[PDB]
């Protein structure tokens, strides 16, 4: 609940093949970054381990996903 | 990296050595990821039929 | 109100079980239901707002079958049963559409009742929440990987639509994933009728703009400008009339959001040019945010559990693009069921369904042209344009085109050539016509040969056995192909089952009877003059003492086997006239001398006689027949509702029908003469055959009694129902398609009397549903009982929770999925069935829930003085 749903992360496969004089564009006193950022997987994983942690739940498996037979 | 060669060095120009990679091993597709990450190596033997 | 009983504590419930208990109840009090009845068969199965118009009995009718291993192939084997259905019941049962489903997705896109349709298939829903992947995933049940998919819901992804006077199409944000509907109207301003200019998005402000000319100019270079001012396209040279050329431009809002217009310029080398222009608009409209072509879309990739990316492969190749309905339902149907009962790609499922192959590449999957004829890029493509005239006859030659397209079917060129014989019979010449069609047919036969277990040169002597010999599938419709792959289905099949190889079948089918003059014959011929020297045709019957010489004489047959195999032979005509044993003697006796080739053209008539005597007797050999079983055959063919003026066809078909009953005889075994006897006349009887047949009378009877009671295919007297092979057979069809089921004949009309395109168009009930199920899964042991359970409380629960949160939810409950309905309920859902429980049990889980969250607030507003309790 607290978190959400998670975000929807489009990756990009745009890139202009800069040379490297010009990729040499930077700040001092076709976007602005020539690089970009991942996904920063640790956030995202605690969705992938709260979906496993509810599945083991909705499936009747332990932590580790092995099989319990409680009374 | 899976392949048989001569040695490089000096010394090991008549030594025939061959290597394995172990990512085409496919050591850690024989149990379920469940079980743990971390699948470390502990001891090696060698068997030359 | 729950008691605390003994039961309640210690018997053993399936979870889920108990949380459709209670959406049963809420939803039934919803309405005012009389029943969970009314609720799952009238009320679920006709709400089509919500993530699914679930229907139970449709379901369990559905899994019961498929616990059944053969996939339906029971009643396809099985042809007086599965006449008697639409191919639709039956397609539409591996392919998992309920009634409903299919009604909807039948339904074809009116763009003027878009908003209607849309209250149809929608609450009242804004499109303007319900285009949004927030809400879609939701509505749905899909992930954001698989809303992302579904993209290009337009004719094309290439070259689009455009009609009374435009094009309306969706366009995705690469970031937001945001979906807008835009409509780009092209007005022509003047010389419409000398050059084209056609505008599409491929994003936003993003536009793929092509152009053709009708009127050729010397052009030094073509200019499109936007309003005559901005250049949009720039083509160096001449470009040409009826050509489609085009580029990828950027056109920002001040180019689109007011009218504008684009002209065509086309400079000369001179200071002149020639121009065409058109007005056009870009906007963005409410209007078109509808897309219920992606409603129908999801909900048929998710009853045939298809990749979108296939989907539309299947249906765009196959008919008109920008919708769904029946065709090409039917078309996904037929590819399901190839795909279904064969190991093969989706592809090769939709050739199969007279489908091109398909050169178009997508999605970073290469064409199936490219894989099938360039993967083997023998120094240059292959290109299916119709000048590539390859040679591809036995005695010939070719480029490395002509490899490639032996490769491209792995055959020999004497198999090519035959293949292409198969593909079009009257395609004789040196030459491939070029193009896909026939490619697409070469692969269909070449496919055919490998789903069956058969080489290129069975297919001829197949389709000669079948009766399909010079079928051109150049010329073969979809509905005659199906037709054709199901014979196959069934004579492929039935050689595989005897263990005889397509030759083996041929030559038993063959009414060629070659003749000859040579001592493989001859010799026989001079058995039977000698056997009877001492003979003529009015001092004792041929039929009854040559039959005892040709016994001998031929292979190894009793003299009853072989009085039938000379009738066989007098009514089959093995000559170039009528040929029969009063001939045969009659020119043995005359124009020819024991030991002689020649004489006269009847020395070749009675060599092709003994060659058909034998042929019979190499059938009844192959066949199992019994002495009885043969005579009745040959001789009486009447009762079998067979030939009947005549001995049995050749046919493939009447040779399987001929061992179907030589088995029943087998089985009738020691009892088979009296039961023969009594077949010929009209001596039979339910219980007599069931005994000698070791089946249950009743099980006999009631076969009996639906065999008479529906109309069949071969149609059943009551008088003959015991003493006549076509009403036999069906009966016997009954009962094995009720003992497969254990549901005792009455019992499987249930499943024959349900159907989808029912072409009386009467759309079964849900009763008839309901009863099917109900007898049905009366015949499942515990072993499977225990699944079919699982599955429906499985899918049960996901449609009552999409139901209720839509329709009983109270607002007060903030209440968006399925995981806000179980907060709420204090029971989940999304549980497995095999999670066992009791209700005591579940009635403490949700109580200590309850109080879990009122003690961690997670409920707004408990009260202090119940909160404080030492409890």
């Amino acid at each position: 609940h607290l978190l959400g749903d998670k975000p929807y992360l489009p990756l990009s496969t745009t890139w202009s093949d800069p040379r490297l004089d010009r990729a040499a564009d930077i700040t001092t006193q076709t976007l602005t970054d020539l690089f970009l950022p991942q996904i920063n997987e640790v956030m995202m994983n605690y969705w992938q381990t709260l979906a496993q942690r509810v599945y083991n739940l909705r499936h009747n498996l332990s932590i580790d996903g092995q099989p319990l037979y409680l009374p | 990296n899976n392949n048989l060669a001569f040695g490089a060095g000096t010394d090991t120009k008549t030594s025939l050595q061959a290597s394995v990679s172990f990512a085409d091993l496919k050591i850690r597709e024989d149990y379920p990821a469940s079980l743990g990450k971390i699948r470390r190596i502990k001891q090696i033997s060698v068997t030359l039929p | 109100s729950m008691a605390l009983s003994q039961q309640n504590m210690d018997i053993e419930l399936s979870t889920l079980s108990l949380s459709n208990e209670l959406l049963l109840e809420s939803i039934k009090t919803e309405s005012k239901l009389e029943n969970y009845t009314k609720v799952m068969e009238m009320l679920s199965t006709f709400r089509p707002s919500g993530a699914t118009p679930y229907h139970d009995a449709y379901e369990n009718v559905r899994e019961v079958i498929q616990l059944q291993d053969p996939g339906l192939e029971q009643l396809n084997a099985s042809p007086a049963i599965a006449g008697l259905m639409h191919q639709a019941s039956l397609l539409g049962i591996n392919a998992s559409i309920s009634p409903e489903l299919f009604n909807i997705l039948t339904e074809e896109i009116t763009e003027g009742n878009a908003e209607e349709l849309y209250k149809k298939n929608f609450g009242n829903i804004e499109p303007a929440s319900l285009a949004m992947p927030e809400y879609l995933k939701r509505y749905y049940n899909l992930s954001d990987e698989e809303l992302s998919q579904f993209i290009g819901k337009a004719s094309n992804f290439g070259q689009q639509e455009y009609s009374n006077n435009q094009l309306i199409t969706p366009v995705v944000n690469s970031s937001d994933g945001t979906v807008k509907v835009y409509r780009i109207t092209r007005e022509y301003t003047t010389n419409a009728y000398q050059m084209d200019v056609e505008l599409f998005p491929f994003g936003g402000e993003n536009y793929r703009l092509d152009y053709k000319f009708k009127n050729f100019y010397n052009a030094s270079y073509l200019s499109i400008k936007l309003n005559d001012k901005r250049e949009l396209v720039r083509t160096e040279g001449a470009p040409q009339v009826n050509i489609e050329y085009s580029a990828n431009i950027t056109l920002n809002t001040a180019d689109i959001s007011q009218p504008f217009e684009i002209g065509l310029t086309r400079v000369l080398p001179s200071g002149s040019w020639a121009y065409a222009a058109a007005k056009f608009t870009v906007e963005e409209y409410n209007q078109y945010s509808f897309l219920l072509k992606l409603n129908k879309a999801i909900r048929l990739s998710r009853a045939t559990e298809l990749s979108p990316t296939i989907l539309e492969g299947i249906v765009r190749s196959v008919n008109l693009q920008l919708d769904i309905n029946t065709d090409v339902l039917g078309k996904v149907f037929l590819t399901k069921y190839y795909m279904q009962r064969y190991a093969i790609h989706a592809e090769t499922a939709l050739i199969l369904c007279n489908a091109p192959i398909s050169q178009r590449s997508y999605d970073n999957q290469p064409s199936q042209f490219d894989r099938l004829f360039n993967t083997p890029l023998l120094n240059g493509q292959y290109f299916s344009t119709g000048d590539e005239e390859i040679d591809l006859n036995s005695g010939s030659t070719g480029d490395w085109r002509k490899t490639i397209l032996k490769r491209a079917f792995n055959i020999d060129d004497v198999s090519l050539f035959r293949l292409l014989k198969i593909t079009d019979h009257d395609n004789k010449d040196g030459k491939i016509k070029n193009n896909l069609k026939n490619l697409s047919n070469l692969y269909i036969g070449k496919l055919l040969a490998d789903i069956h277990q058969l080489t290129i040169d069975e297919l001829d002597l197949l389709l000669i056995a079948v009766g399909e010999g010079k079928t051109n599938l150049s010329a073969i419709s979809d509905k005659q192909l199906a037709t054709l792959i199901r014979k196959l289905n069934t004579i492929t099949s039935w050689l595989h089952t005897q263990k005889w190889s397509v030759f083996q079948l041929f030559i038993m089918t063959s009414t060629s009877y070659n003749k000859t003059l040579t001592p493989e014959i001859k010799n026989l011929l001079d058995t039977v003059y000698h056997g009877l020297q001492g003979f003529d045709k009015d001092k004792a019957d041929l039929l009854h003492v040559m039959a005892p010489y040709i016994a001998a004489t031929l292979q190894l047959s009793s003299e009853n086997v072989a009085h039938s195999v000379l009738l066989w032979a007098d009514k089959l005509q093995p000559g170039d006239g009528a040929m029969t044993a009063e001939k045969f003697w009659d020119w043995l006796n005359t124009k020819y001398t024991p030991g002689s080739s020649e004489a006269v053209e009847t020395q070749e008539h009675i060599v092709q006689y003994c060659q058909a005597l034998a042929q019979l007797e190499m059938v009844y050999h192959s066949t199992g027949i019994n002495e009885n079983a043969f005579r009745l055959f040959v001789t009486k063919p009447e009762m079998f509702g067979a030939a009947t003026g005549a001995a049995p066809a050749h046919d493939a078909l009447s040779l399987i029908m001929l061992t179907r009953f030589a088995d029943w005889v087998n089985a009738l075994g020691e009892k088979a003469s009296s039961v023969l006897a009594a077949f010929e006349a009209n001596s039979l009887t339910a219980e007599q055959l069931a005994d000698a047949m070791n089946l249950d009378a009743n099980l006999l009877l009631q076969a009996s009694i639906q065999a008479q009671n529906h109309q069949h295919l071969p149609p059943v007297t009551p008088e003959n129902a015991f003493s006549c092979w076509t009403s036999i057979n069906t009966i016997l069809q009954w009962v094995n398609v009720a003992q497969q089921l254990n549901v005792a004949p009455q019992g499987v009309s249930a499943l024959v009397g349900l159907d989808y395109i029912e072409s009386m168009k009467e759309t079964p009930t849900y009763a008839q549903w309901e009863n099917a199920a109900g007898v049905l899964t009366a015949g499942l042991n515990s072993q499977q009982a225990n699944t079919l359970h699982a599955f429906l409380d499985e899918s049960r629960s996901a449609a009552l929770s999409t139901y209720y949160i839509r329709q009983v939810a109270k607002a007060a409950a903030a209440i968006k999925s399925r995981d806000d309905l179980y907060q709420y309920l204090l029971i989940d859902n999304q549980v497995s069935a095999a999670i066992k429980t009791t209700r005591i049990a579940e009635a403490i889980a949700s109580i200590q829930l309850y109080v879990n969250r009122a003690l961690e607030n997670v409920e707004e507003n408990a009260n202090s003085g119940v909160i404080s309790r030492q409890f």
